[PDB]
């Protein structure tokens, strides 16, 4: 009824410990969601074309051209680690767990409140808020996954991360097909390159409507909506990282000399002349058996063209890479292609007392050593005469195509049947949790945005919309906008996310890396004297595991 | 090779109306826009109007309130309708094709005529 | 919006010729000019695109460039084939109006 | 696996053999910028640590 509650607030985390070292992590998240009525009740096909920014030669990477359908519906997205776990929960998980499974997900909407706003004619403005007990909130769950998948973590538009702060749903939109061409250039290119928006291919048009595709529930103040429990079918996610590159695979060489006194410069020596050694190499025209030249089982990682931009029907885009840079852990300034950079607002980690439109940003440097250090690569002639001469070697300091700033490693790909690589680590709190698999016939081996990828399906998207609240002057044949009472809704959202994790075992004599509080990061986890909060980022794959 | 042929020239009174037509061939007609550019005797070229695949049109400020242009992709034909003609409209009108593929509402951001017809004469006088 | 061209330009056989077209940030500063050739009484012919490319069969003699709000057409190795009239064409994206220049007559000496 | 270093057991049933002293890799950081005969200066060649 009007005065009866339809649900309970729960933002607790439960750790039920099953048999055989497994734990059943249940994460409950409850939010107060504020929803305003849409700016228009209509679907808009809008086209963006920043020809002013791209008309500057050399700015082709700043292209924003696209077409999208703008919908009156809003999306309630909880696909971010911060919606479920606070820093203590994350510390427990990443310090005590070895692997993580995604089990089930359910959500519900309860305690719906719809209000109206009326402004007086008094010369000094004043306005009052009234309940509309008969107003309804439209709710649609796309359980069949008919609508385009639009995960909000990409735009930092999921639900907030604080149980005690109200949150909002992101207005919903999806990409409408367009054709675009942009010929790249540089500062000093003669003429204006081709920079044209071509229009839309009729064979690719897809105008989706929530009304025509999803059942819609009308909720009054006494109604509730529950989705039911969806069960995932994803692969396990590892909370451990690999440090072994190809140089650390297999039996090391026997040291026929070992140091007799401890010290930095007291090295051990193999003691066998290099071309007189025993072992296996994949180089049939040399007798040198060295650490660089000895055969290894396979490859760990792969070189890829970095900051390579590829063009298709819709315009340029960056070629994605599955691993981060080498040497970035030692020097953060060297973090580059492959190290994901997140920008976010005050709902999602930025100090809440800060003023200004500038977001908080961090580049996520992962602990796994699967990257490449391109400054250390080189090609050389098949003859393999050592020491190598200038004409028989290609170094990263060597111009490709006549350019002093482009070398061979920029256009270099070594992905092959021998490549081994890991899935992307989880990123707390701004990282996406699960992603839908592409509907291509042949599927990618991994996703760069989520550690969990859904094979068959995973949960439909939850859309909300304040139902139209018309005045007495409505005329559907009028060309002007709809006359509506200023109406908005506040409703409570509760979700349950279930994980299954495996407790870790100490395999080594030494202790491992763990997340801890210290004097430096002490005040990143508590409120300020004026109530400000922040959620800094945390690394996930702390513990090391042996690759081979 | 691309080829265009125009028609419809005539002499009309200083306040009459007239209609012109071009026929095209040799390319994907629906993918490229078609334009009407005129040249007064002894003067330079002047743009009149253009129409794209979906029927969207653009008119110069000199003819925006008077003229009308249309297509028929099933017939590879483009028409121009002129109303309330004045003496200044006297010129030879040339029918041309765009180099760039544009179809819908958001054209006229990049235009470059790559093939041309033969032209037809329009004379406005008593 | 209208483009500006010099009335005439003169060059001698074997020399270099330059024709200049001036516009604004609204027309040429975003979409560069495209150059056309018109023999007396004949239909125009495109010579250089806005990006410096030429239609198939156009000699490399013809070239173009864009700087700020002005564009130029350069004819190298002027031959007797080049005695004609030339026009600069640009489109205004703000208004959606195609703009031609006033035209320039080329004299070969 | 000792086959990589040619350190498995012997191949002759009538010949006594030996087992291989056991060792395994320990993490280290190392950078080595490539060069060629005729490169100027000393290219970076440093063992960073663990």
């Amino acid at each position: 009824g009007v005065g009866i509650s339809t649900g309970t607030f729960n933002n607790q985390t439960e750790f039920k410990f099953l048999e055989n070292g497994w734990v059943y992590i249940t994460a409950n998240s409850s939010r107060l969601v504020h929803l305003n009525m849409p700016e228009s009740e209509n679907y808009r096909r809008v086209v963006v074309n920043n020809l002013d920014k791209t008309a500057v030669n050399g700015n082709m990477a700043l292209d924003d051209t696209h077409a999208e359908i703008v919908t009156p519906w809003s999306l309630v997205d909880a696909n971010a680690w911060g919606v479920w776990f606070n820093p203590g929960d994350w510390q427990l998980i990443v310090n005590t767990m070895s692997e993580l499974h995604l089990v089930s997900f359910e959500q519900e909407i309860f305690n719906v409140v719809l209000k109206t706003v009326s402004e007086s004619a008094t010369q000094p403005p004043t306005k009052v808020y009234n309940n509309d007990l008969t107003a309804s909130l439209m709710v649609a769950l796309d359980s069949n996954n008919t609508m385009p998948f639009t995960p909000a973590a990409m735009r930092s538009e999921t639900l907030g991360f604080y149980p005690w702060k109200p949150t909002i749903p992101t207005p919903w939109r999806y990409y409408f097909q367009w054709d675009r061409t942009l010929i790249p250039s540089h500062t000093g290119t003669s003429g204006t390159p081709t920079n044209i928006y071509h229009g839309t291919d009729p064979d690719d048009v897809q105008f989706y409507t929530i009304e025509n595709s999803v059942p819609v529930h009308l909720l009054r103040t006494g109604d509730e909506f529950a989705t039911g429990t969806f069960f995932f079918d994803c692969k396990p996610c590892r909370l451990t990282h690999t440090w072994q590159t190809n140089r650390a695979l297999g039996l090391p060489p026997f040291l026929n000399s070992l140091p007799q006194s401890e010290g930095g410069t007291n090295f051990g020596y193999i003691g066998v002349q290099q071309d007189k050694r025993r072992g296996v190499t994949q180089m049939g025209n040399t007798n040198y058996i060295t650490e660089a030249t000895i055969m290894r089982p396979a490859e760990v990682g792969y070189s890829a063209p970095y900051y390579s931009f590829e063009a298709s029907t819709q315009g340029p885009f960056k070629t994605p890479i599955a691993a981060g840079r080498g040497g970035a852990q030692t020097d953060e300034n060297q973090a580059a292609d492959g190290d994901p950079r997140y920008a976010f607002g005050r709902q999602h980690g930025q100090k809440t007392t800060t003023t200004g439109e500038t977001p908080e940003r961090f580049t996520y440097i992962a602990h796994q050593d699967t990257g490449r250090y391109p400054e250390g690569d080189w090609i050389q002639n098949i003859n393999f005469n050592l020491p190598v001469t200038d004409d028989n070697v290609l170094l990263p300091t060597d111009p490709i195509g006549g350019k002093t700033g482009i070398n061979y490693t920029n256009i270099f790909n070594t992905y092959g049947p021998l490549t081994a690589l890991n899935n992307v680590p989880p990123v707390y709190p701004n990282g996406q949790i699960w992603d839908k698999e592409f509907d291509t016939d042949l599927k990618p081996r991994l996703h760069v945005n989520a550690p969990f990828v859904c094979q068959n399906n995973c949960p439909g998207q939850l859309f909300v919309k304040v139902a139209p609240n018309l005045t007495n002057q409505y005329d559907p044949d009028a060309s002007a906008n709809m006359s509506r009472i200023v109406t908005y809704s506040d409703f409570w959202w509760k979700g349950k996310l279930v994980f299954k994790a495996k407790l870790r075992a100490s395999h080594t004599w030494n202790p491992i890396q763990q997340m801890s509080i210290n004097v430096d990061n002490q005040f990143n986890y508590v409120p300020s004297n004026i109530g400000g909060m922040k959620i800094v980022y945390e690394k996930s794959q702390l513990a090391p595991r042996k690759l081979y | 090779e691309v080829q265009l042929v125009e028609s419809g020239g005539d002499l009309v009174k200083p306040a009459g109306s007239l209609r012109l037509s071009c026929v095209a061939s040799g390319f994907t007609f629906s993918s490229y826009g078609m334009n009407w550019v005129r040249q007064a005797p002894g003067k330079g070229l002047q743009w009149v109007a253009g129409v794209n695949s979906g029927g969207f049109t653009g008119y110069a400020d000199a003819v925006k309130g008077r003229f009308t242009i249309s297509r028929d992709n099933a017939k590879n034909t483009v028409y121009l309708q002129m109303n309330s003609l004045t003496a200044e409209d006297t010129a030879v009108y040339y029918c041309a094709k765009d180099r760039y593929y544009c179809t819908g509402d958001y054209c006229f951001n990049l235009i470059a005529f790559g093939y041309w017809g033969q032209g037809t004469l329009v004379t406005v006088s008593s | 919006s209208v483009l500006t061209q010099p009335t005439s330009v003169s060059g001698s056989l074997g020399q270099r010729v330059t024709i200049s077209c001036s516009g604004s940030t609204n027309n040429i500063g975003i979409v560069g000019a495209s150059w056309y050739q018109q023999l007396p009484g004949k239909a125009p012919k495109l010579l250089v695109y806005s990006d410096g490319n030429r239609p198939s069969g156009v000699p490399d003699r013809f070239s173009g460039s864009n700087s700020g709000n002005s564009a130029t057409l350069t004819i190298t190795g002027l031959q007797a084939e080049d005695e004609a009239d030339y026009y600069c064409q640009s489109v205004d994206p703000t208004l959606g109006v195609v703009v031609f220049g006033g035209g320039t007559h080329l004299t070969v000496l």
